[PDB]
């Protein structure tokens, strides 16, 4: 009945597919998250250390926060990708505490290790975390104090919150000059609409960081500078800024048009006709009195030759992201038809000057009180320092960006995690069940953030936590660790403040990331 | 890496599932080897021979099975053979079904194995009492009753056509070896085979059959009353433990060295002639010089004999093995030898020693077998070892158990009745034992070609009302009683089937993880 | 848990393998510890299950003992050999607690490694373990219970059933309980001027697979595994006062000393010299046969030359056997073992005092194997146990199952004080160390508090293998033990609790005294001391250095 | 899950010698009786489907 010889057994899954189930698969999934956490443990805290990572392309990238660190390395194991998603979600939504979210998400899996070794299955463990995360969020809202109750100034509110994100970066020593920049950057933007593309920082190799400047204008850099450049004055008083989406060229990007002329005399007309068509659009620009001409598409030679005698500056090949940043501060908006240009579409400014830095020339718009945009020009010795300060100011502007929408004063530096943990221990005493050990482990898992603060500072973490629990016995809030005085105390007197979106999203992301992997007892990988 | 470990570690419930599936495949091969209609299985050994038999013992022995759990089923074959020798196929089929039928759970119920093991120990105790109640004792001194008892294992073999002749060979072989309690052993039973001939012409002859012709032409091949004396020492000149290293100064000393070697062997021959033995058997080689002085006195010389045959010769003629020729006396000389003859067969010579048959040491006998080929001889020899082993159980254990699958089905009925009365958490493992006991009589129906649904349904109903002897008929596949069926089986065979199968199942249930290729 | 390996520095060079330092060594030590630990976690407790190991030759080994499992595992990790040799040290000395000491020492390394990252110094961690261990031993002496008002051997019967649990003999432990207790009491001897000691392995273990394990017969005497030299010898000796001759002298044709070279100038001397070679041996056997010895034991093989006189004299011959087995035969029957036959005088002689005495000597055939059963010894009693099973692999497990039961009963009669088993001590040592270190406090309080929770791995692992709820049983063990630690020794009640718990069969808290599960106090002590030295040696290692082989 | 257990409960049926022909007729007649009994057990009949 058989076909021939012997027939081997057919494996259900495809040959080469790795599949394992049971409690041993979850332990392997947790150890994958803990191993990733080991790299981000010393990075937590103002004294944290940077991580140097080189990819397969030999591209050097240095980032202190855990959001970019996980982007450089290519993650394979599925459970380790969960810590990458919470880092990118925390970065896009807020951008602060991306490292602390990974520390909390991995610590919940670490505290669940002795629970999985027992007879408790992972389904009952997730129930304690889902119940404790709901009460932990309500505690943060109760500890938030409105800033308008004291009737303080709105400018000084954004300054103290910005200096907090400057910690752990290279700005901590230079924060005096640098904080005064980003605070003035968010005030230029509209309070109703805040944009991260308008605050985009250009990378300028060379220079010093303290030599940076902040001006409400923008800089479109340069591309070619065709014939007629360097003769035009680079310093203007009150120029009229004009922008054009139409390309100025002589038969370049236009589609091929077959021209058939049956006469010799008629051939002389079509030659001079192209000269009249190009100079017609150029003449209509001079009639408006625009001293600055910008375009997204390249600029022809005859164009720059026309504006060379009139001193009008013209620079093309500007990116669309830069032009959309220019149209906001210049008032009226791009008109791609030269005959449809109207006087109210032109821009202005108090001063215009083009200066060269790092062997590169930049056109700087100055004296724009009505400008709703801003620019940031950063310098430095290494090119990696520039990328670090840019990402440092990026997360710093997000602090004052989210603060204008909702103003809430929340403790930071280990002060919030210790206060919420004690409120959970008093609630766990009345449970009298399996959740009693889970909530106590959840409150103990929240202490991991103050751990790396003292460990990276050189002081012992055992004596500090003992002084906290004795101090937190009586009613206290904002009480936390202070690195400068070496003694733990009230952080409210230290003026260090943090937004509420950092602590609320950190508890919800760590619980969501922990319950996702613990609910998977088997991993199947094909190919 | 760490130590020698990991690779693919099988853990959880799939480790026990792999142990159940692999052990179940062992009984599926010999599943057709049970019953009188059972087929045959041809085995191919790496040595180049051939093994064709229906006995699950020889089938599972030569087959090489590589697996941690499946090899434990291979060891159960020698458990039934060495202790009894009958029922090797039944134990493997039963033990293979018990593991599957008694423990499908932990795939579903998630019942702990030890909890099931505690129920298997109580099920084994109750199963022994049921067998003792359905067992009717039989007289061991009845020759007509022993003939139908030996035919039990014969009905499933190829010798059933000769069963009328086969029971004559098995009854006289066990009765002769039996010594008066009544302990016998097969080490004295000779398996020697004769190629060719007619099976009806084969008969058990007392004495030892030697393959060696007489050494000298003048040696008498016909003796009325042979007198046998066994010698372990060779008739040649013994060199000694230490070198002699004779220093010969004069030429007359060297000739005396070779002259004594003739006289020294002659001195050992003169001491043998004191008892004038008609037949002299030497364990080692013999010189051509010693045979002359033995021929002058009437002694007979033979080829060197293995140690195994020397013990059987001493039992037949009552002789005592005498190593020292000087200590040889008339008391150790064997007597009462019926006939000494040599018959011509093309392959080899054959020497016959007959016993005068007329308490003392147990007598020895050889079983002559005339087959159709060399492989047929090996099949009947395995059939005789299975048939003669049945007579050993009835003599030591006069109790007689029901056969034809009636023993296993009678236990399954009693286990189902006590399963509802026990209740508790052990009711499922205890009731599942009865489902594994009814698989053995179910195999008899599948091999006969009947419907197991309708036959086993009426078998359980007629078992309570009718009698405990009701069983499945092998040939007709009908419902018959073992009283009118005329064939029965000893209880020792049924007791070894229940005990070995249950005790082996408890070993495989305790397996947690499996790691292969650790080290040697 | 180690990723990216380590960057090799060119400024640091050493011959052989690379040198790894920092927290990576302690992370690999725990990783190598949990590898051998997870193997014995599933084999612990009556609800536990053993594992199988393949020898690559097709043969396997099924045993519940953690010592044999770790012995078959050759660990290439340097710190991994400590836990392997710890199990071989555990069963050799005490003979019990082999699986527990591996799991206890594993949790000590897992918790201490987490404490090293807490920045507390390892020596302070080690100091916390040693101070807590000194007080834990004092608590063991307070919970000791001396056997009193017990009927017969029930004290040793209930304790022997504890070691029989978790093994294949656990279901048959009811029948095997009386065989183990009576085995060590028959070999009872006297030494050290009044001190009672027992031999190890003195009880012979014979393997015959057949019938059932519950039918295993207990022979009132020693049994020796050997085959008879000549099949014409009687296998049963009738009559009492059977004389047994224990001899190390073989009877064979022997060569003269290699320093001798025989040179003869006459051919006539070849007859007497060759005959005398066999005649010298005849003088030794002749005086033994005339003494009436029924059974003659011999350490070395005997040629058929001297086996002829044994048949005529109806004397049973014996061939090569284990040397240690023939010693206890002569001591039991009264015979004196003779390495070389000689007398104070220059003439050979044989004295009747060298012959043993017993009731009978019989050879019984179990399956196809034949062994001698010596019953009714005279001078000293003896015993033997013939194990029966379905296959030889089950008999290999029953041997280690029987050998472990002999070591527990051996330590039971040496110290009358016993402690309750089944996770009762591990649960009692937890709360006793919880109130401890609260007075000293300071930094050492954290290291001592983790040592108390480290002993909780034993009771929690037992509930996992039972497919039951562990948190329900652990919460009960902490409920009864905690509140009763402060009790004052009057008004009773109180301490009547805390002495029992963690029953895996019924999943309920029941009294261990009525249950019968008990453990000797010797198995509890020296188990934490050996586990401490295994933890201290591994914890103190900052850097591992591997040298490539030449 | 249901289709996988229907093949698991058939393990005992085939082991007893029941042919696969009569097994198909057993599930077909049992499936028709199952669908007819599901209507009488419905207490949740609702005509709203709006609120």
């Amino acid at each position: 009945m058989n076909f021939g010889s012997q027939t081997p057994t057919i494996v259900v899954l495809k040959e080469g597919t790795d599949a394992s189930q049971g409690k041993g698969q979850i332990i392997s999934n947790i150890n994958a998250c803990v191993a990733v956490q080991e790299a981000l443990k010393p990075t937590l805290g103002p004294l944290g250390s940077d991580i140097l990572i080189v990819t397969s392309n030999q591209k050097t990238t240095i980032s202190n926060d855990g959001a970019t660190i996980l982007k450089l390395l290519d993650v394979v194991h599925p459970a380790a990708k969960t810590l990458v998603d919470i880092s990118r979600a925390q970065d896009a939504e807020v951008g602060d505490g991306t490292t602390s979210v990974t520390i909390l998400a991995g610590e919940l899996m670490k505290e669940a290790k002795p629970f999985l070794e027992e007879g408790i299955s992972s389904h009952l463990i997730m129930k304690g975390y889902r119940k404790a995360v709901s009460l932990a969020v309500e505690k943060i809202n109760e500890l938030a104090v409105d800033i308008t109750s004291e009737k303080s100034s709105g400018r000084e509110l954004l300054e103290r919150c910005a200096r907090t994100a400057m910690s752990s970066k290279l700005i901590h020593n230079n924060a005096d000059f640098f904080v005064k920049m980003c605070v003035d950057a968010v005030l230029s933007l509209d309070r109703n609409d805040l944009d991260d593309k308008l605050i985009g920082i250009k990378k300028i190799p060379g220079g010093a960081m303290e030599e940076s400047l902040f001006i409400n204008g923008v800089a479109f850099k340069k591309t070619f500078s065709y014939a007629g450049f360097e003769q035009q004055p680079k310093k203007f008083n009150n120029p009229k800024i004009l922008s054009l989406n139409v390309e100025l060229e002589l038969k370049a990007e236009k589609d091929n048009a077959e021209v058939r002329v049956e006469h010799v005399e008629d051939y002389q007309a079509i030659v001079d006709a192209e000269w009249q068509l190009i100079f017609e659009k150029l003449r209509q620009v001079e009639e408006t009195g625009a001293n600055i001409v910008l375009s997204k598409l390249p600029i022809g030679d005859l164009a720059t030759q026309f504006f060379a005698d009139r001193n009008i500056f013209c620079a093309g090949r500007v990116s669309a992201d830069d032009m959309n940043r220019v149209i906001q501060a210049v008032g009226g908006s791009i008109q791609s038809t030269t005959s449809d240009i109207k006087p109210e579409h032109l821009g202005t400014c108090a001063l215009f000057e083009e200066m060269q830095i790092g062997s590169e020339r930049y056109n700087l718009f100055q004296g724009c009180p009505q400008a709703k945009t801003c620019t940031l020009l950063l310098r430095g010795g290494a090119e990696q320092v520039i990328a670090e300060v840019e990402r440092s100011l990026h997360d710093a502007i997000m602090i004052v960006k989210r603060a204008l929408q909702n103003k809430l004063i929340v403790a930071g530096g280990g002060a919030t995690e210790m206060e919420v943990s004690k409120c959970l221990r008093d609630y766990s005493k009345t449970i009298a069940g399996k959740q009693q050990m889970i909530i106590n482990a959840f409150a103990k898992a929240l202490e991991v953030i103050p751990r790396q603060l003292c460990e990276n500072a050189g002081f012992d973490a055992i004596e500090i936590l003992n002084k906290l629990r004795l101090a937190h016995s009586k009613g206290e809030k904002w009480y936390g660790v202070v690195f400068e005085t070496e003694n733990i105390g009230d952080n409210f007197a230290k003026f260090v403040w943090e937004p509420a979106l950092v602590k609320i999203n950190a508890l919800n992301s760590a619980t969501e990331a922990t319950n996702l992997i613990l609910s998977v007892d088997e991993t199947i990988t094909n190919k | 890496v760490f130590m020698n470990a990991s690779q693919e570690r099988t853990t959880g419930r799939q480790a026990q599932i792999s142990n159940i599936t692999a052990a179940k495949a062992v009984a599926d091969v010999i599943r057709t080897c049970l019953g009188p209609k059972a087929m045959l299985k041809m085995l191919l050994d790496p040595m180049g021979g051939l093994v064709l038999t229906n006995d699950g013992h020889a089938i599972l022995r030569e087959i090489d099975v590589a697996h941690p759990a499946a090899k434990s089923m291979l060891e159960l074959s020698r458990t039934q053979d060495e202790e009894v020798g009958d029922g090797t196929t039944t134990v493997i089929i039963l033990a293979g079904e018990i593991l599957a039928q008694c423990a499908p759970y932990l795939i579903e119920k998630n019942i702990h194995p030890v909890i099931i093991i505690q129920a298997l120990k109580k099920a084994l105790t109750d199963a022994l009492e049921v067998i003792k109640q359905v067992s009717k004792p039989v007289d061991v001194e009845n020759d007509a009753a022993m003939k139908k008892l030996i035919q039990a294992s014969i009905g499933t073999k190829y010798v059933i056509h000769w069963s009328e002749k086969m029971c004559e060979l098995a009854l006289d072989a066990v009765k002769t070896v039996r010594k008066d309690f009544e302990i016998d052993i097969k080490r004295y039973v000779r398996v020697e085979k004769i190629p060719g001939g007619d099976v009806l012409d084969s008969r058990v002859l007392k004495g030892v059959l030697l393959n060696k012709d007489v050494v000298h032409p003048k040696m008498s091949r016909h003796i009325e009353n042979p007198r046998v004396v066994l010698l372990d020492c060779p008739l040649e000149y013994k060199k000694g433990e230490s070198q002699t290293n004779i220093e010969i100064e004069k030429e007359e000393d060297w000739n005396r060295i070779l002259q004594i070697e003739e006289e020294q062997v002659q001195l050992m021959c003169e001491q043998i002639l004191a008892v004038r033995p008609t037949l002299v058997i030497t364990e080692k080689g013999v010189s051509d010089l010693a045979q002359h002085y033995l021929l002058k006195g009437g002694c007979s010389v033979l080829r060197r004999v293995k140690k195994s045959d020397n013990n059987r010769i001493a039992r037949v003629t009552g002789a005592t093995i005498v190593n020292r020729v000087e200590d040889l006396k008339e008391s150790d000389v064997g007597t009462n030898c019926g006939l000494f003859k040599v018959e011509m067969i093309g392959d080899e010579y054959f020497s016959f020693l007959d016993n005068c048959k007329e308490s003392g040491l147990q007598k020895a006998c050889t079983i002559m077998l005339r087959g159709g080929s060399k492989d047929i001889l090996n099949e009947i020899d395995r059939n005789l070892q299975d048939a003669m082993a049945v007579a050993r159980n009835v003599m030591l254990s006069p109790s007689l158990s029901p056969g034809g699958g009636a023993t296993e089905m009678a236990v399954s009925v009693k286990l189902a009745e006590k399963a509802k009365q026990l209740e508790g958490i052990q009711q499922w493992p205890y009731q599942a034992v009865a489902d594994a006991m009814e698989c053995i009589p179910r195999t008899l129906i599948q091999n006969a070609g009947g419907d197991p649904i309708r036959l086993l349904s009426q078998l359980r109903a007629k078992h309570a009302q009718g009698n405990f002897t009701t069983g499945i008929d092998g040939d007709k596949g009908k419902i018959v009683d073992m009283v009118s069926y005329g064939i029965w089986e000893p209880e020792v065979i049924k007791q070894q089937s229940v005990k070995t199968a249950i005790e082996s199942a408890c070993l495989l249930l305790r397996v947690d993880d499996i790691v292969s290729g650790v080290r040697k | 848990m180690s990723q990216l390996f380590n960057n090799s520095r060119s400024d640091t060079l050493f011959l052989g393998g690379e040198k790894i330092s920092g927290d990576d060594i302690r992370n690999q030590n725990v990783l190598a510890t949990m590898a051998v630990a997870n193997v014995v976690k599933s084999s612990l407790g009556p609800v536990g299950l053993d594992k199988m190991l393949v020898d690559d030759i097709g043969d396997f080994t099924v045993t519940n003992d953690g010592a044999t499992i770790l012995s078959l595992l050759d660990v290439q990790h340097p710190a991994g050999k400590i836990l392997v040799e710890l199990a071989q040290q555990q069963d050799r000395e005490i003979g019990d607690g082999t699986t527990s000491v591996v799991i206890i020492a594993s949790e000590l390394l897992k918790r201490a490694n987490e404490l090293v990252k807490n920045k507390i110094h390892p020596t302070t961690i080690i100091t916390g373990f040693r101070v807590a261990l000194r007080e834990a031993i004092r608590f063991i002496n307070e919970v000791l219970s001396t056997s009193v008002d017990t009927l017969g051997k029930e004290t040793l019967i209930n304790i022997a059933k504890t070691s029989m649990s978790s093994k294949i003999i656990g279901a048959d432990s009811d029948f095997f309980s009386n065989m183990v207790v009576d085995a060590l009491l028959a070999v009872k001897t006297q030494n050290s001027k009044g001190e009672i000691k027992y031999p190890v392995k003195a009880v012979n273990v014979l393997k015959a697979h057949g019938k059932s394990a519950t039918e295993s017969l207990l022979v009132p005497g020693y049994a020796l595994n050997c085959t008879v030299a000549s099949q014409a010898m009687p296998k049963r000796i009738a009559g009492g006062n059977v004389k047994i001759a224990c001899l190390d002298l073989n009877l064979q044709k022997a060569r003269m000393a290699m320093g001798v070279q025989i040179n003869i100038d006459d051919p006539e001397q070849l007859e007497q010299i060759r005959k005398r070679e066999a005649g010298i041996v005849l003088e030794r056997v002749k005086k033994i046969i005339d003494a009436g010895a029924q059974v003659v034991l011999t350490t070395k093989g005997i040629d058929d030359l001297c086996l002829k006189e044994f048949v005529e004299a109806k004397i049973m011959g014996v061939r090569r056997c284990k040397k240690e087995d023939l010693r206890r035969i002569a001591r039991a029957t009264g015979a004196t073992l003779v390495s070389s036959m000689s007398n104070l005088e220059g003439e050979e002689t044989f004295e009747s005092s060298y012959l043993g005495l017993c009731d009978e000597v019989v050879q019984a055939k179990f399956s196809d194997d034949e062994c001698i059963l010596i019953k009714g010894t005279s001078k000293h009693s003896s015993s033997s146990i013939i194990l029966r099973g379905a296959n030889d692999y089950s008999l290999d497990e029953m041997e280690r199952s029987l050998h472990d039961s002999l070591s527990v009963v051996k330590r039971t009669l040496e110290s009358g004080n016993v402690v309750p088993g089944g996770g009762c001590v591990e649960a009692a040592l937890n709360i006793y160390l919880d109130n401890f270190a609260t007075t000293v406090g300071s930094r050492e309080q954290l290291a001592i508090a983790e040592f108390a929770a480290a002993l909780l791995i034993i009771p929690k692992t037992l509930a996992v293998n039972a497919a039951k709820d562990s948190s329900e049983l652990v919460a009960k063990l902490r409920s009864y033990h905690a509140a009763s630690q402060m009790a004052k020794p009057e008004d009773v009640k109180r301490r009547s609790y805390r002495n029992y718990g963690l029953d895996l069969i019924r999943g309920k808290i029941v009294d261990e005294i009525h249950a019968g599960v008990l453990e000797p106090t010797i198995s509890k002590v020296k188990s934490l001391k050996s586990a401490l030295e295994a933890c201290v040696a591994i914890l103190r290692i900052d850097t591992m250095i591997t040298v490539d082989p030449e | 899950i249901l289709a996988g257990e229907l093949l698991n409960v058939s393990e005992k049926l085939i082991s007893m010698g029941l042919s696969a022909v009569e097994i198909i007729q057993g599930y077909n007649m049992a499936r028709k009786f199952t669908l007819k009994e599901l209507d009488e057990m419905v207490v949740g009949e609702i005509t709203d489907k709006n609120d």
